[PDB]
């Protein structure tokens, strides 16, 4: 009576198109912040004058 | 209720163009948000499939090449590019009010170049024989267009009283089509005269398609 | 679990006036002799 | 992994009731509700009903009187009593599985139920065995003459199946309380009269199986 499942099932087949085939996502969510940032890259961290 | 009066009843697209397979509705709004509805497939020689859900959606197992879009009542369903796999009957459903019928049924025909039909006639088993009868069949396979029509002809007076025929559907991936023209008569009459014309008259071949067979074919 | 206190007894709501408070740093940044 | 294939009735005649029993796989019952529709009798694709997730169920308007819907969640299989039911009628009743949106994702095999007054008959099949004076060039073709059998359907197949490059099935005509199925495949020339060929026929209806060397 009107009330559809808001959930859906994705279908993931070996024989699928390129298209079609899952493709696993990884969104590196980046942010600037004032705060001291404690993310950071493999830099050589030098002296201070 | 809701009456999904579906056009056209039947197209003929060739391959690599766009088929427009619309569908007419009358109620109602608001299927999830909008007033989108399902596409679906029904194959002469295979079990029936889900083209698109609410109209926008791509669903595993069938190409992309199957999209569209719609209105309340004008929905559209586009297949751009024809390929030798829409050979079917495409249908569309509404499912916010009971009951949830389906379209009229569009039988989408892929409009390949015209190609002649095989050749093959098939004497009666000698359990036939034996019983008395005598079962001729002259098979027309892998044509196009379906139009075609077998007159079989004796040579004493042309019959045409157990002549029945069988007109296949036009297969999802083979483009061509199939008929079978039968001709159920006694063992007398396939003993008749010495020879005998399977004659038929198709769109492709100009010349009138011929072919004989002989009683002594045992 | 439910057990309700039953020594609560019923008031109005009762409300004063913040006159000056509610003044917090928006950031981290340091800031000095300036108006921001 | 999949199968909503339907079975039961043989033949039934018109103002009368039957029994349809769909074998669920691939899902749980309790996971989605199974749909029952027909295959275009006559005018476009025709809905029944649907049994909901252990719920209630929605009907036809033109088939809430006549047509239940029977869903065992122990066995795993969906069975539908029908009742007065007109040749019109007679598709193939398929079983399907329940989308997201109320959509038919998953559709069965099904079962080509046959409505007339008519009675049961086995196949009488004759094989299309061309003479010793037919020809060949590179390929034979073959076939069967299924005549005589009701109601549909009948499965013509060369040699239990082992051919599928040039095998074409054709409609049955409908004869007076009867049926006229062909057949035709296409094998090389290597195969026929040099192996043993034969016409497999099964009628499920019947559940007869004749065998006939071409």
């Amino acid at each position: 009576f009107n009330c559809y499942f808001p959930l859906q099932s994705y279908g993931f087949q070996p024989t699928n198109g390129v298209g079609y085939q899952p493709y696993r996502v990884v969104v590196l969510s980046f942010e600037l912040l004032h705060a001291p940032a404690t993310v950071c890259g493999p830099k050589k961290s030098t002296n201070l004058v | 209720n809701i009456v999904l009066t579906q056009s056209p009843a039947s197209l003929a697209v060739s391959l690599g163009q766009r088929a427009t397979i619309s569908c007419r509705a009358s109620e109602s709004v608001d299927s999830y948000g909008n007033s989108f509805l399902h596409w679906y497939q029904q194959k002469p020689g295979q079990p029936p499939k889900l083209l698109i859900y609410l109209a926008s959606n791509l669903e595993s197992g069938v190409p992309a090449r199957f999209s569209g879009s719609g209105s309340r009542t004008d929905f559209t369903l586009t297949i751009d590019p024809v390929e030798a796999d829409d050979a079917a009957t495409y249908y569309c459903q509404q499912n916010n009010e009971d009951p949830f019928t389906f379209g009229s049924g569009t039988k989408l025909e892929i409009k390949r170049a015209d190609a002649a039909p095989t050749v093959s006639i098939f004497p009666p088993s000698s359990e036939q024989l034996t019983s008395g009868g005598a079962s001729v069949v002259c098979f027309l396979n892998n044509f196009y267009p379906k139009d075609i029509n077998v007159k079989w002809k004796i040579d004493g007076s042309e019959r045409q009283n157990g002549v029945l025929n069988s007109w296949t559907d036009q297969d999802s991936k083979d483009s061509t089509y199939s008929m079978s023209s039968t001709l159920t008569l006694t063992k007398d009459e396939y003993e008749r005269h010495n020879s005998y014309t399977c004659e038929a008259t198709h769109k492709t071949s100009t010349s009138p398609i011929v072919k004989s067979f002989n009683r002594n074919e045992c | 679990q439910c057990v309700n206190l039953t020594t609560r007894t019923q008031l109005p709501p009762a409300y004063t006036n913040s006159f000056t408070r509610g003044v917090y740093y928006p950031d981290k940044v340091f800031r000095s002799s300036v108006l921001h | 992994q999949v199968q909503l294939k339907q079975s039961g009735p043989s033949l039934v005649q018109p103002s009368q009731s039957l029994s349809i029993t769909c074998t669920v796989s691939g899902f749980s019952l309790t996971s989605y509700g199974v749909h029952w529709v027909r295959q275009s009798p006559g005018k476009g694709l025709e809905w029944l009903g649907v049994m909901w997730r252990g719920g209630n169920t929605d009907y036809n308007a033109a088939f809430m009187s006549r047509l239940s819907i029977t869903k065992d969640n122990s066995k795993s299989q969906v069975f539908f009593k029908m009742n007065s039911l007109q040749t019109d009628d007679t598709a193939i009743y398929y079983c399907a599985k329940n989308g997201g949106a109320h959509a038919m994702d998953f559709w069965g095999q099904g079962t080509s139920v046959t409505v007339s007054s008519a009675k049961t008959t086995p196949p009488s099949v004759y094989p299309l065995a061309p003479g010793s004076a037919a020809q060949t060039n590179s390929m034979v073709t073959l076939g069967c003459l299924v005549k005589g059998y009701f109601p549909e359907p009948v499965t013509v197949t060369w040699n239990s199946g082992s051919l599928s490059s040039g095998v074409h099935t054709f409609p049955a005509v409908l004869q007076s309380d009867l049926y006229t199925l062909s057949s035709s495949v296409t094998v090389p020339s290597s195969t026929w009269p040099s192996e043993t060929v034969t016409c497999n026929v099964a009628h499920p209806a019947s559940s007869t199986k004749v065998d006939k060397k071409i």
